């Protein structure tokens, strides 16, 4: 029932931060643009654009 | 309940024979324990070895007999292991060791009669608290 | 030249095995009349690799790696015994005493931690026959002893245990007992673990040797709640053989 | 101290238990007083005392 | 109660099987402290059954 | 079926008297004479096949032999139980007063 991790994979997004990659690899560093760090980086563009909604 | 000659009566060997302690005795006796043996013995445990106790059925069972003041006397002069079979006065307080143990160096044998009063008495009083630790508390 | 506690403390050489130069590729005689022991045996993991846990029994699962979690106190060492020579001309350690365990926590991809004892307790390992020399061509081989990663006093987070704790589940006072059986009544495991050392140096002179491990045994079983994991683990060695 | 438990009444009148699991079993019971049959799937009970509407 | 008529039934010469299934299982039940209405919480919710199952 | 191995022990001879292949060092202050020396002994040269073979202990002196002759009755010996030797249990089990 995935429907956001086949958008991030099609693109290049293919592994966690815990150390697995949706190809089942081990102990590879997906660096800072893992699953998890595009979610993170979504929340944070979130509350910025509201604080700018707010401003304008 | 009082604290009767009756109570104060302890034996002084292993032959049968009895000593009857004065209630100063055993005054004296509460107080040169809490001075020389209690940061180790309170209430009848040792906090170095819990295996062994005060309880007068554990100095009973130990070689030589330590259930009377004779016994405890000379525990205090020249303490052994449990089984009699080493001399500890170098880890153990005693008169013995009384230049490594500076507390055991004022006790005179009057004294060491009272303590030893005192240990047999005080389960006599306490029951199962001697030698029982915290779950008798 | 020789350092102190003072130097060492904090800088996790502690943990570290004793390694020899590069020019220590001589050889130790053997005796065969002589007596021998190992003096200090130091066994240093570098590696720790656990075997997946595959749903298709057609697939060979593998040993895949994984994160260290529990810091720099892995390594075993102090660890003597009573090398023999046998009538073959082999030898034979024979593990007496030492640091010969270590509780270790690795992690897997994906966060699965596995909990091991790491350990050589009671290891007998021997080489090839006629060994009249240890050299960078002498091996170990051997067997140890894997005992239960908790020992019989602990106590689960709801106070149950073996030799001590709770025997049913004292939240649930009238729960089915069956289907909690599993969790409620304690077990302790005891398995058997293999070792290989790879001798790759020799001091000849001062009877000091280094090289390589490989050992493999189970995982910690939680006293029997669940299945252990194969474990192998991967290091270098060090030991300092004496005249007995 | 080698305990039985034998019952008197009830299903298991005239039964009389020898293995310790099985007489711990029922003696931890017997610390709620008689002790009952009880189905726990209909419902899907999870064995925790609930107060009657006396209580409520 | 219930030991007061077992005895009852003894001292009539019941054997000891005869006089406990004499009781009735209403009177044995309500010694239980299943039904004890000071056995509950305050968020444990439902029916009694719920809790030790339905008694059978 | 599951089993709780130390309470299956204690419906052996190992819940009647000193187990010399299994009890805690501890057990031996009940009777005169065993602790620590013979006792110490004992733990170290377990475990036995009969309760006679502890006085085979090699270097028992006469009198060490006598004592434990007297306390023979009060010895048993059972298989040896992962559980109970493990750890250093037989020296220190955990339990203090
Ligand atoms: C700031 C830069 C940025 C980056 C690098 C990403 C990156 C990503 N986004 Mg995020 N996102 C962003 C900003 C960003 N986003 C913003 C501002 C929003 C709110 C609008 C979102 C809301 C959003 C959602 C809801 C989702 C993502 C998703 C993703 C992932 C898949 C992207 C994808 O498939 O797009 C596909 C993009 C297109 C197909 C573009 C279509 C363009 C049309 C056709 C243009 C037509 C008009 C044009 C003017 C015509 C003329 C063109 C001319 C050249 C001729 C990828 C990690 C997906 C995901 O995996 O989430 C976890 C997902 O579901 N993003
Ligand atoms: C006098 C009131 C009263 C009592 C004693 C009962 C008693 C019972 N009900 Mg009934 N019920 C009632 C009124 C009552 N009901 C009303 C008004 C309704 C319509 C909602 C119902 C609908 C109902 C249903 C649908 C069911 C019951 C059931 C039951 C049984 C289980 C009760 C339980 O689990 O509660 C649990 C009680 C709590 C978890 C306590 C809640 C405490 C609240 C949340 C505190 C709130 C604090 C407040 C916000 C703080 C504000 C402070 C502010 C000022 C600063 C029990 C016999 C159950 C049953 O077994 O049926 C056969 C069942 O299924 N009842
Ligand atoms: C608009 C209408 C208002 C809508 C409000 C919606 C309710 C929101 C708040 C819910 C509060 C109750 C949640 C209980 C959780 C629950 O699931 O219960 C669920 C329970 C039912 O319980 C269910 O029963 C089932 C079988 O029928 C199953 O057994 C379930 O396992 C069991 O959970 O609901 C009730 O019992 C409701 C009656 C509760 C009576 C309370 C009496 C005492 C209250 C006094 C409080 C005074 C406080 C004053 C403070 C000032
Ligand atoms: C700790 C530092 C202690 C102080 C102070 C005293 N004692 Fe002690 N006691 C201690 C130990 C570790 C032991 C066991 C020694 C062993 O290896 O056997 C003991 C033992 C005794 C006994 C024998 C108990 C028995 O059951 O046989 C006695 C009678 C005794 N100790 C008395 C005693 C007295 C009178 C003390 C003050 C003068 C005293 N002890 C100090 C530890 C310590
Ligand atoms: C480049 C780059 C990138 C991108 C980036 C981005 C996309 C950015 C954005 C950014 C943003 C998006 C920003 C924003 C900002 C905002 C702000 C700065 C705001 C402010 C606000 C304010 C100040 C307000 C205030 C207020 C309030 C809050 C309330 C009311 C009152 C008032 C109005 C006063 C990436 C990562 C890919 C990487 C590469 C590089
Ligand atoms: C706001 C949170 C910022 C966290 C930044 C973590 C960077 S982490 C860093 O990032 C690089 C770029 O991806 C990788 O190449 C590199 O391997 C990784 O360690
Ligand atoms: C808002 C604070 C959250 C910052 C989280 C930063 C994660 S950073 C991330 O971490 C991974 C290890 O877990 C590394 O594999 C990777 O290289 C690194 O960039
Ligand atoms: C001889 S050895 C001697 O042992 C004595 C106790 O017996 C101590 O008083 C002394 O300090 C210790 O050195
Ligand atoms: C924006 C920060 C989000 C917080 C990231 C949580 C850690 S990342 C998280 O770690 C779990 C355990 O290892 C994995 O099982 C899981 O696959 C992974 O997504
Ligand atoms: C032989 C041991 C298992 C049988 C005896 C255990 C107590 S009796 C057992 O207890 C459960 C909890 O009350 C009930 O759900 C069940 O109906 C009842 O048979
Ligand atoms: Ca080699
Ligand atoms: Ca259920």
């Amino acid at each position: 029932g995935m429907f956001v991790l086949p958008f991030m994979a099609r693109l290049g997004v293919t592994g966690s931060w815990s150390g697995w990659s949706i190809t089942g690899e081990t102990g590879i560093d997906p660096g800072f643009w893992s699953f998890e760090g595009v979610a993170l980086a979504h929340i944070v563009l979130s509350g910025l654009l509201f604080l700018a909604a707010c401003w304008h | 309940a009082e604290l009767t000659p009756e109570v104060l009566t302890v034996p002084l060997n292993s032959e049968g024979k009895t000593i009857t302690l004065t209630e100063k005795q055993y005054l004296e006796g509460k107080r040169l324990f809490q001075y020389a043996c209690a940061s180790c013995h309170v209430g009848g445990i040792t906090k170095t070895n819990p295996s062994l106790d005060l309880r007068t059925e554990t100095l009973a069972l130990a070689t030589p007999p330590r259930d009377n003041i004779e016994g405890l006397v000379d525990y205090m002069k020249n303490p052994t292991t449990y089984d009699g079979e080493q001399e500890i006065a170098e880890v153990h307080p005693s008169l013995r060791s009384a230049d490594i143990f500076p507390k055991m160096r004022n006790l005179t044998e009057k004294d060491l009669v009272a303590i030893a009063g005192h240990i047999l008495v005080e389960p006599k009083i306490l029951g199962d608290k001697w030698g029982g630790g915290k779950v008798y508390y | 030249q020789t350092l102190t506690y003072d130097d060492i403390v904090g800088t996790g050489l502690a943990n570290k095995c004793p390694t020899l130069d590069d020019t220590a590729r001589g050889a130790y005689p053997i005796d065969s009349s002589q007596t021998y022991r190992i003096a200090r045996l130091c066994l240093q993991p570098t590696t720790f690799l656990v075997k997946e846990e595959p749903k298709n029994k057609r697939q060979e699962a593998e040993f895949v790696p994984t994160k260290l979690v529990t810091r720099e106190t892995t390594s075993l060492d102090q660890i003597q015994g009573e090398l023999k020579v046998n009538s073959d001309g082999s030898l034979t350690f024979v593990e007496e005493d030492g640091i010969d365990f270590q509780p270790v926590t690795v992690q897997m991809a994906g966060g699965e931690r596995i909990p091991l004892l790491f350990t050589v307790k009671n290891l007998v390992a021997s080489t090839q026959p006629n060994v009249t020399s240890i050299t960078t061509s002498t091996d170990f081989k051997g067997e140890f002893n894997v005992p239960s990663y908790r020992t019989a006093n602990f106590l689960d987070p709801k106070g149950r245990g073996l030799a001590s704790g709770y025997d049913s589940a004292i939240a649930l006072p009238q729960a089915k007992e069956e289907e909690l059986a599993r969790a409620n009544v304690k077990r302790f495991s005891l398995t058997k673990g293999q070792i290989s050392l790879n001798v790759a140096k020799v001091d000849g002179r001062t009877g000091e040797i280094a090289g390589t491990f490989e050992s493999e045994q189970l995982s910690d079983d939680d006293m029997g709640a669940h299945e252990p994991h194969e474990v192998k683990i991967q290091g270098v060695f060090y030991a300092s053989i004496e005249p007995a | 101290q080698g305990v039985t438990v034998s019952f008197y009444g009830g299903e298991l009148n005239g039964q009389t238990f020898t293995d310790p699991p099985t007489v711990k079993s029922y003696a931890r019971k017997a610390i709620f007083g008689e002790i009952f049959e009880f189905d726990t799937e209909t419902l899907n009970s999870d064995g925790i005392f609930r107060t009657s509407p006396r209580g409520w | 109660e219930i030991n007061r008529r077992v005895q009852a039934s003894l001292a009539s010469g019941a054997t000891l099987e005869e006089a406990w299934s004499a009781i009735p299982e209403k009177l044995a039940f309500y010694d239980y402290i299943g039904n004890n209405p000071a056995k509950g919480g305050l968020f444990r919710t439902g029916p009694m059954n719920k809790g030790d199952g339905i008694a059978q | 079926e599951l089993v709780n191995v130390v309470d299956e022990k204690l419906g052996t001879a190992y819940g009647e008297k000193i187990d010399l292949n299994n009890t805690n060092i501890a057990a031996f202050i009940q009777y005169r004479g065993l602790y620590p020396t013979l006792a110490k002994l004992i733990v170290k040269n377990a475990p036995y096949e009969s309760v006679e073979d502890v006085l085979n202990i090699p270097g028992l002196t006469e009198r060490q032999k006598q004592i434990l002759r007297e306390n023979l009755e009060h010895f048993t010996v059972t298989e040896v139980e992962t559980a109970l030797v493990e750890g250093g249990d037989r020296y220190n089990n955990g339990l203090y007063k």
